[PDB]
């Protein structure tokens, strides 16, 4: 169903850029870990750094971890995960910490993570 | 054991893919260095007959 | 029977496979059309049939428990063989011990890779819970960075940090025979490693630094115990940091 | 012996004999004002006289 | 037959050569006209989902990759070239669709560079 005559033109665009950001990163872990990490071509530390928010920020807070964690957790629309990524990939969020992104449900709500760490 | 010949391959594998990875780095740097020493040998190759001659 | 009356049991099969080869050799002898390697089509049943009268009863039915801990011996390393597969889809969690791990001195030898507990998590007491997950986070992202980066002979500095925080915590979790540890001095260690407060020290001298470090909490900290003991709550992190700040003033350096 | 790398300066502390200069970790592209420090440092031990003849391996 | 062979040798040549392809600067241009052929190659060799070619035209265009007109040709833009290379060549190129039907053989070459040509600039 990922192709734009079932799913839609904006949301081929987006899910295509977002595997090839996720194999670029799944290549290039060896050599930041036997390399030195400043090593790494500033193309590729872009690359790098949003891939690593792209992997947590595919994580979500669930209903169901009510029983194993006790956290409320959310919905999602369809529209607010695609737009979402679209502020993910554009990058003027890049300031904000890799370690809000998990357990979320929508760019605000990372927004407010951070705002308790005062980010 | 067949389980136990597998899990060679696996880690044999990964070494493998290590090992290839270097290599491309590697190359990379090789070519970047020499153009960089072949930038600064015609400064070797002018100094020297300079600083010879006026020597 | 216990059960019903209300006490807690356990229940322990010392070998489940000489049982599953009984029944193999006995249904052999009265000529039922066999199946994969000869075992009868019957096992798996047979085996449920034993393995789910396990379980805890609600409060109006007494609260009692019957936990069970079933042994399978495997042949060399085998997997996906009949007997374990059926006994590994029927069991709620699997602890697998290798061979390779004994003979390179971790005891008893247990592979955090491939043992899995769906359970986990929800059993621990509280202070546990807190420490026991971030543990099971270090040790995975050091089992894969230790799987191939050790080879090469130096890395980055990170890396040789997680390498240097993997291997201290396998030490550490290295144990004698027939002396179990009570829980109060388990999370006391635990909590000792990952808050990282045996870096200063060598990895030769932990099995050491736990020894002279379990007589210094029965020597001093027994309100830390106590607490743990009947709240199942870790101590205010002030008090259990001058408690492990004074033994390292005691303890001595190989 | 003047060592540049670990390697090299492992192979000697093992064996003892001194090292009088010393530097590690330069960069994959190095430039004429980083080794300019220990070029300038060891010509300057054969200038002072502290050497009378000089090597390079 | 003619284009045919030329174009095997390209693919076979490229596929070895891109498992060192990606330095970008490695030897002089004898190393890369390897690169930029195999590149567009790749390119011209791609289809549309479901759409079929029709078989004049896919002589005429495997001719044009293969004979080098698109050798200065950017390769960011090389697909579009097709597209805009099918409905042109039936409006001004007819003359050449009839050459194949008659001959079996490749367009009379003297006036095919020239018709070829004229796509080339038409292409912008």
């Amino acid at each position: 169903a990922l192709a734009p005559e079932i799913v839609g033109e904006e949301h081929y665009q987006v899910a295509r850029k977002v595997q090839q950001t996720l194999q670029r990163y799944k290549e290039l872990q060896d050599i930041i870990a036997i390399l030195g990490m400043d090593e790494l071509s500033d193309e590729d530390k872009l690359v790098v750094h949003r891939a690593r928010r792209i992997q947590f920020f595919l994580s979500q807070n669930f209903h169901v971890a009510e029983q194993f964690t006790g956290q409320p957790g959310s919905y999602v629309p369809v529209k607010e995960t695609v737009r979402g990524f679209k502020e993910i990939l554009e990058g003027k969020y890049d300031h904000l910490p890799e370690d809000a992104f998990r357990l979320v449900g929508r760019i605000e709500e990372v927004v407010e993570k951070a705002k308790a760490m005062g980010v | 054991s067949l389980r136990d010949i597998k899990t060679r391959i696996n880690a044999t594998k990964k070494t493998s893919q290590i090992t290839k990875a270097m290599e491309m780095v590697s190359t990379s740097k090789l070519n970047r260095a020499e153009q960089n020493a072949k930038s600064f040998v015609p400064y070797m190759e002018k100094i020297q007959e300079v600083v010879a001659n006026v020597a | 029977y216990f059960m019903y009356k209300g006490k807690h049991v356990l229940v322990v099969y010392d070998d489940l496979s000489k049982q599953a080869a009984a029944y193999r050799e006995l249904s052999l002898l009265l000529r039922r059309p066999p199946g994969r390697e000869a075992y009868p089509g019957d096992i798996f049943y047979l085996h449920s049939r034993l393995l789910e009268r396990a379980a805890k009863l609600s409060d109006a039915k007494g609260g009692g428990s019957l936990t069970a801990l079933p042994f399978v011996e495997t042949q060399a390393g085998d997997i996906s063989a009949y007997i374990p597969t059926n006994v590994i889809s029927i069991t709620d969690g699997q602890i697998f011990l290798q061979s390779d791990l004994f003979f390179s001195g971790v005891r008893p030898a247990i592979n955090a890779g491939l043992s899995v507990s769906r359970v986990g998590g929800a059993a621990q007491i509280k202070a546990m819970k807190k420490v026991a997950g971030t543990l099971r986070l270090d040790l995975a992202a050091y089992r894969e960075l230790e799987a191939f980066a050790q080879f090469g002979s130096d890395l980055d500095k990170a890396t040789q940090a997680k390498l240097a925080r993997g291997a201290r915590t396998v030490e550490v979790l290295k144990q004698d025979l027939h002396q179990p540890i009570p829980v109060e001095k388990q999370v006391l260690i635990i909590y000792a490693l990952t808050r990282g407060f045996l870096d200063d020290i060598p990895v030769e001298d932990v099995r050491r630094f736990e020894k002279e470090f379990y007589l210094f909490l029965d020597q001093n900290g027994q309100h830390l115990l106590e607490h743990i003991r009947t709240t199942k709550d870790l101590p205010n992190e002030d008090d259990l940091n001058k408690a492990i700040e004074a033994f390292k003033k005691t303890f001595v350096v190989s | 012996i003047i060592v540049i790398g670990r390697v090299g300066l492992s192979f000697f502390r093992k064996r003892n004999m001194p090292v009088i200069l010393d530097i590690t970790r330069l960069p994959d592209q190095p430039s004429f004002a980083d080794i300019k420090e220990i070029a300038r440092k060891t010509v300057g031990l054969f200038a002072d006289g502290t050497f009378d003849e000089l090597y390079m391996y």
